[PDB]
RNA sequence: CCGGCCGGGAACUCAAAGGAGACUGCCAGUGAUAAACUGGAGGAAGGUGGGGAUGACGUCAAGUCAUCAUGGCCCUUACGACCAGGGCUACACACGUGCUACAAUGGCGCAUACAAAGAGAAGCGACCUCGCGAGAGCAAGCGGACCUCAUAAAGUGCGUCGUAGUCCGGAUUGGAGUCUGCAACUCGACUCCAUGAAGUCGGAAUCGCUAGUAAUCGUGGAUCAGAAUGCCACGGUGAAUAC
RNA sequence: AAGAACCUUACCUGGUCUUGACAUCCACGGAAGUUUUCAGAGAUGAGAAUGUGCCUUCGGGAACCGUGAGACAGGUGCUGC
């Protein structure tokens, strides 16, 4: 198959194209290194674009869609997981066993009435 | 209860719409200046209540001046009397 | 081209709808779109439920406007005699556009 | 280049220079510094004349330092003449512009005292 | 603090203070109105503004042109 | 050209269309929005339907 | 005080609405109104009829009204001329055409609302609380509705310290969403004081 | 036009309807051969999967007669009713709640990223022109998956500051645009240009939080002519620790 | 209080009350209305110009408007014991 996007983390469904050859990551036509090459966190969270271990052999075209930098990144790790499952069925045991083939269903909890955030409660005094 | 507020109401609401809003914003089109005046001076002459910010916005059922909501037309508490009874369509409680 | 949208409080009701109007374009044979879900507008309110002093008390309230597009390809004159009346249901509300 | 206050700039910027000098708000600094477009944290060896004048005529043209004082000092001081109540009700100290007296304006009132 | 569009005054005292310019010489005139800015056809003239039952003669000056009647006079006590 | 000439406020009644038997007054024409606005009654239901002279036949 | 309604937590999944339509920001208030005054009207004229629901559904021009009630003789009346006046009557409320169907409520001792306004109409002749709400809580178990609870509240018998009497049979599982449990309440002007009496009837789970 | 833009296609994201799925279903070990517990496979989710809505009989004669209804009592040429200016915004101070701080894990400047949820017709208002600017002029598109609010900020990448009381920004009346012109005096928010206070991490004490949580960063809505640091929602980054 | 510049909005001044701002009646008169002028801080007065259409089995009926007496209104007045 062509190697498109599939996997989701928080608000983010993945839109990536992988191809063989040697890998850099370009993004809306534009390269990682003139959008943000050289960022903190961005090795934080292409650690989980290759912790799928199928960059080896391809190279990367990211323009994903939704939520912010290391939920785009768990839904293109998501998707190189589900990509490699469809590819082919063998590696379904090491990719359950690292953990990468769940959906990290984590999602951020609605603010709640009488109370300042999701949990945070306000300053009680007790006279 | 407050019966006096609710005539007075109906007063604004009258003086405002019908009466006025014609000749008041074509006065407010000559006040603002674009190349002591007239126009404010005939503005000043115009009964205050014409006005559209004299209207303070009251329950229809029951004309509290606190806690209106404008797309029911209702304060909050006749809202949710008629949002538990059934008479507001397609209220439900949200449980998202 | 002649697109009719078609708004709801009850999804039921506008299943039953779309799918009155849906035939009615297959039963004249023109070519039409399906019932397209357009997403749902979903209004929610917070009131307090307490008269007096009670902030944290309150109740939360949806209205949920359901909506869908048919848009029927190809008019016809039997459709146009057989449009009135034909959904019957109160709680749609249709907006026909040329 | 020190003109109407008593700052000269030390090896700082003109237009804090001028800004910690009293009477003057932000947009003279601006208009100076617009006027002048180097980095201001260069030295203030050789001291240009082209800043001095620069910025006198600019502090000039705009309002003058000490203008402050004599509003505040005048306008308590000519509605006292008068008798009004603006003079003494700008003479007390308590904010006038809208501030909530009740809990709060301790700026205009000092440390507390019971 | 207002608009350059117009200047504001009361339409009842700009009619009594250009009655009290044309007598030429006038007693207090007792305006109700306190949002009223002063005009230089004021100065001159004695102007009574209204603060509750106190009733607060200002007298206008060269100065007090820009400024609105209310703010010489007092809305409330203090000891 | 029949009824050439455009004429605001002109009620014309389609008998073919789902507007038959059926009155309404027209109280604001939206001239901005460069399209005909009526609280045209479709279905027996009214709803305000902009509309243009190109758009229905008029009667 | 803790509890809530019925009617409301049941709204979409078991019970129907009372008003059917599609309105948008510019016609919603006026078309509320327009029912709450026609509700008023029909209640007040029709305090006799045993009115047990009023259902409101307009197709935008058009308004229809249906009227659940336990005797339709009385307001049918004599060959339509009561409804024609109710007819005439909601049309110059609503300002647009009018149409009044009505609907027979079979069982009247299974109806919510009817049997409140039995208990109600029976407090202000005065008749003894403790019968009226026994007299009511053993029609509906005879008449075969699962479970019926019967809440009576304030000034009992012209007593000065207000209680609570709640008579309860069968069962009335409020906490459950399919239950179809009709809730209504009724107001008593008795002239010791305001008497309410709340009833839950539970015919069924859906 | 290298803009899904455009033929096309419906394949994915997606929208919103209907289903499937998770029940200790399966296996082991324990227990009493029971309920059940502890692990394991599968699976997206595993043992209330996460959160919400749901608050039993009663308690405090708890709160609301001022949302509305209401028993009794009182006023009815006044305790009714209209108007204009005032007060609810005052201040010797003392508590409870939130904002911004006390910098360098930060400021300032430039360039560049990635979101969700809402609202909108006497409304949302692009675009272009003119303003340091709040804004103004002209004004298309829109009763909305279309147009508009609306180039998210934290993030980053280069500089620069390396005590500066810093952009931390409090402080009377000045110069202005807007709202409604009853009308910003008392008493609006706003780039305001006003002067650059206090504070160098806070005594006794005391509060919130067990995972997408705390913390931190923005966005929207109701109320509303204008007037949030409040309330109600929304997402981004994302801990520490439970012996 | 999901919004005190006026309004909201009770509490000091100027006017009003037997129909009151708000309903229902009864009598009389006038279409309702719109444009203005003067006075006043202002609902308030004092005036002019036009509109008697609409309709009644015209022995004149309207939504209404104003006045005049009584029932009545009106109360964000008290007691959540």
């Amino acid at each position: 198959n062509q190697y498109y996007g599939t996997g989701r983390r928080k608000s983010s469904a993945a839109r990536v194209f992988i191809k063989p050859g040697n890998g850099k990551i370009v993004i809306n036509q534009r390269s990682l290194e003139q959008y943000f090459g050289r960022e903190t966190a961005r090795m934080v969270v292409r650690q989980p674009l290759e912790l799928v271990d199928m960059v080896e052999k391809l190279d990367l075209y990211i323009t994903v869609k939704g939520g912010g930098i290391s939920g785009q990144a768990g839904a293109i790790r998501h998707g190189i997981t589900r990509a490699l499952m469809e590819y082919d069925e063998s590696l379904r045991s090491e990719l359950r066993k690292a953990g990468f083939v769940t959906r990290d269903a984590r999602q951020v909890e609605r603010k709640k009435v009488g109370l300042r955030k999701a949990r945070r409660r306000p300053q009680f005094s007790k006279r | 209860a407050k019966q006096s507020m609710k005539a007075r109401e109906v007063k604004r609401v009258a003086l405002a719409d019908k009466y006025f809003a014609k000749r008041a914003e074509l006065k407010a089109i000559i006040s603002d200046v674009n190349a002591r005046w007239n126009a404010v001076l005939k503005l000043q002459t115009l009964p205050r209540d014409s006005s559209p910010s004299r209207q303070r916005n009251r329950c229809r059922q029951t004309g509290r001046p606190h806690g209106f909501l404008r797309k029911f037309g209702l304060s909050r508490i006749k809202v949710r009397e008629a949002a538990m009874r059934g008479e507001i369509p397609g209220l439900k409680k949200a449980s998202w | 081209r002649i697109r009719i949208r078609l708004k709801a409080f009850d999804h039921r009701l506008i299943d039953q709808a779309t799918a009155e109007i849906v035939e009615t374009a297959k039963r004249t044979g023109a070519q039409v779109r399906g019932p397209i879900p357009l997403p749902t507008r979903k209004e929610r309110f917070t009131v307090l439920i307490s008269p007096h002093v009670n902030k944290d008390a309150r109740d939360q309230y949806e209205i949920r406007t359901h909506l869908r597009l048919v848009d029927i390809v190809e008019p016809t004159e039997k459709t146009v005699d057989a449009l009135m009346r034909l959904d019957l249901a109160a709680g749609v509300d249709v907006q026909i556009s040329l | 280049a020190r003109i109407a206050g008593i700052n000269i700039p030390d090896h700082k910027h003109a237009v804090i220079a001028l800004t910690s000098i009293y009477g003057v708000g932000k947009t003279r600094s601006k208009a100076i510094l617009a006027a002048a477009g180097i980095a201001e944290d260069v030295k203030i060896s050789e001291l240009s004349e082209g800043q001095i004048d620069t910025l006198r005529d600019e502090v000039a043209k705009f309002v003058v330092e000490g203008d402050l004082r004599r509003e505040i000092s005048m306008s308590i001081k000519r509605l006292m003449d008068l008798g009004c109540y603006r003079g003494l009700r700008h003479r007390r100290g308590l904010p006038v512009r809208g501030q909530r007296t009740k809990t709060n304006a301790r700026t205009r009132k000092g440390p507390r005292k019971p | 603090r207002s608009l350059k569009k117009g200047p504001f005054i009361d339409l009842h005292l700009l009619k009594k203070v250009e009655k009290a310019v044309e007598s030429g010489d006038k007693k207090p005139l007792r305006t109700w109105s306190r949002r009223s800015t002063i005009f230089p056809n004021m100065i001159g003239l004695t102007i009574a503004v209204h603060n509750g039952r106190q009733h607060v003669p200002v007298f206008v000056t060269d100065e007090m042109v820009g400024h609105k009647l209310g703010e010489f006079a007092p809305t409330r006590t203090y000891r | 050209r029949p009824k050439t000439l455009f004429e605001p406020g002109e009620m014309v009644r389609v008998n073919d269309g789902p507007f038959a038997d059926f009155n309404g007054v027209v109280e604001e024409v939206d001239y901005e929005k460069s399209r005909l606005k009526v609280s045209v009654s479709i279905f027996g239901r009214a709803t305000p339907v902009e509309l243009d002279f190109s758009q229905v036949e008029k009667a | 005080g803790q509890k809530v309604h019925p009617n409301g937590i049941r709204l979409g999944i078991v019970k129907p609405w009372n008003s059917t339509w599609f309105a948008n920001t510019k016609e919603f208030a006026d078309n509320l109104d327009s029912d709450f005054k026609v509700r008023q009207y029909l209640t007040k004229e029709l305090a006799k009829a045993s009115v047990s629901r009023i259902v409101i559904e307009r197709p935008a021009k058009s308004i229809r009204v249906t009227i659940h009630t336990a005797r339709p003789g009385i307001v049918i009346g004599k060959k339509g001329e009561d409804v024609e006046k109710l007819r005439k009557v909601v049309a110059d409320i609503a300002g647009v055409p009018a149409q009044i169907n009505i609907a027979e409520v079979r069982k009247p001792e299974l109806d919510a609302k009817l049997v409140a306004d039995s208990i109600t109409s029976q407090l202000e002749r005065r008749v003894m609380f403790r019968r009226a709400m026994k007299r009511a809580v053993q029609n509906a178990m005879r008449l075969g509705a699962k479970g019926i609870k019967v809440e009576v509240s304030g000034r009992l018998g012209g007593a000065e310290i207000a209680r609570t009497e709640w008579y309860r049979e069968g069962r009335v599982p409020l906490h459950t969403l399919r239950a179809d449990i009709d809730y209504n309440t009724s107001e008593a002007h008795t002239t010791y004081g305001v008497i309410g009496v709340k009833v839950w009837i539970f015919k069924g789970e859906i």
